[PDB]
């Protein structure tokens, strides 16, 4: 009588407790600074906040019963202890006999892992509490939270294909838009790096959270560009110039991404370097093909931020904003190209 | 003077 997704989570948590295993308590106990009490305090704070929001009525979502909330929390707590054990056991420092107190005292990792097991539980039950509900409830920055997703996918092989597709989809939402909002910690991370945005070469082939973030952003955008170039039959040499213009906007025009969407910058890189190299495709041509992409929805080309608060279509943005900021770069192709990923 | 790179196309299905 249980859904496939719900039956899978109860298989993964079968006969495990919402407590650390003796193996995890061993690893905790090997540390100069045993982290067990601060992990339990993090899980209780997240638990209280989750239960308060779940049970509180808004007009966007009627609230639900405490009994359901505690069930979801306990299942997420069992998922947390199980995945944390797999991560910590497979850490190279553990295998080399090295104190792991610094790795286990990163609050942002524990909060991110627990929020991600809450997301797995709520998705399995088809909850209306849609990402980004969990990270908004728990005050988690998308720019920090996203890194956990791949750790969870490679750490928990019991996850169904639907669960992994859900987690991959939330990862892309963050890379495409959420991490670029005006109060994203991404801007803080850029600021401390003297606002030097990593280039494709420095990350596809330096290190740190900014480096990881942009390497996932370059990966996601390269894949989306390949499909648009194939559905419009364009030269592989125009693709490399579009990629180089895209990279120019991410590295030298980073402000253009703030409160916007990756795809909006990719399409206007398509148009301006289509035109300058004379391999012309109309902006209507570019857009129709884009609509067939899974992440695409009309708002990406119909509701584009112009001032900060007026909104307009992508063509309006291109003419009012994009062409002035980028024409000096693109007209160098009317030359150095950039490494296109895979 | 005109700027060529500008786009003079339009769309409004909505």
């Amino acid at each position: 009588e249980f859904t496939q997704s719900v039956s899978r989570l109860q298989s993964i948590v079968a006969g495990l407790k919402n407590a650390p295993s003796d193996q995890l308590i061993n690893i905790f106990e090997s540390c100069v600074r045993n982290p067990v009490e601060n992990i339990m305090k993090i899980l209780k704070g997240i638990g209280e906040t989750f239960c308060q929001h779940y049970t509180q009525s808004t007009d966007e979502q009627p609230g639900s019963h405490i009994d359901f909330a505690v069930n979801r929390l306990k299942l997420a707590e069992i998922l947390y202890y199980k995945i944390l054990e797999t991560v910590m056991v497979q850490e190279t420092r553990r295998l080399h006999g090295m104190d792991m107190s610094v790795l286990l005292e990163q609050d942002i990792f524990h909060r991110s892992l627990m929020a991600c097991c809450l997301e797995i539980v709520l998705f399995a039950y088809s909850s209306p509490r849609t990402f980004p509900w969990i990270i908004e409830v728990l005050n988690l920055q998308p720019f920090y939270f996203y890194k956990v997703i791949e750790v969870v996918i490679r750490s928990e092989e019991g996850l169904s294909r639907d669960m992994v597709k859900h987690l991959n989809s939330i990862e892309e939402q963050i890379l495409e838009s959420l991490a670029w909002s005006h109060d994203s910690a991404l801007w803080e991370a850029l600021q401390v790096s003297a606002n030097k945005v990593p280039t494709c070469e420095e990350v596809i082939f330096r290190t740190g959270s900014l480096a990881l973030f942009y390497r996932k952003v370059y990966h996601l955008a390269s894949v989306r560009l390949r499909d648009l170039c194939l559905k419009l039959d364009v030269s592989n040499e125009l693709r490399r110039k579009i990629w180089t213009c895209f990279e120019f906007t991410l590295v030298h025009c980073p402000d253009l991404m703030k409160d916007r969407h990756l795809d909006q910058l990719l399409l206007c890189a398509f148009y301006i370097m289509a035109k300058v190299t004379k391999e012309e495709r109309t902006f209507q041509e570019i857009m129709k093909s884009y609509r067939n992409q899974p992440q695409a929805n009309s708002h990406v080309y119909r509701s584009v931020l112009l001032k900060s608060e007026e909104r307009g279509d992508l063509i309006k943005f291109y003419n009012t904003i994009y062409v002035g900021r980028v024409k000096s770069f693109a007209l160098k192709y009317d030359p150095p190209l950039s490494p296109f990923p895979h | 003077l005109t700027e060529e790179l500008g786009c003079d196309e339009i769309i409004d299905r909505e």
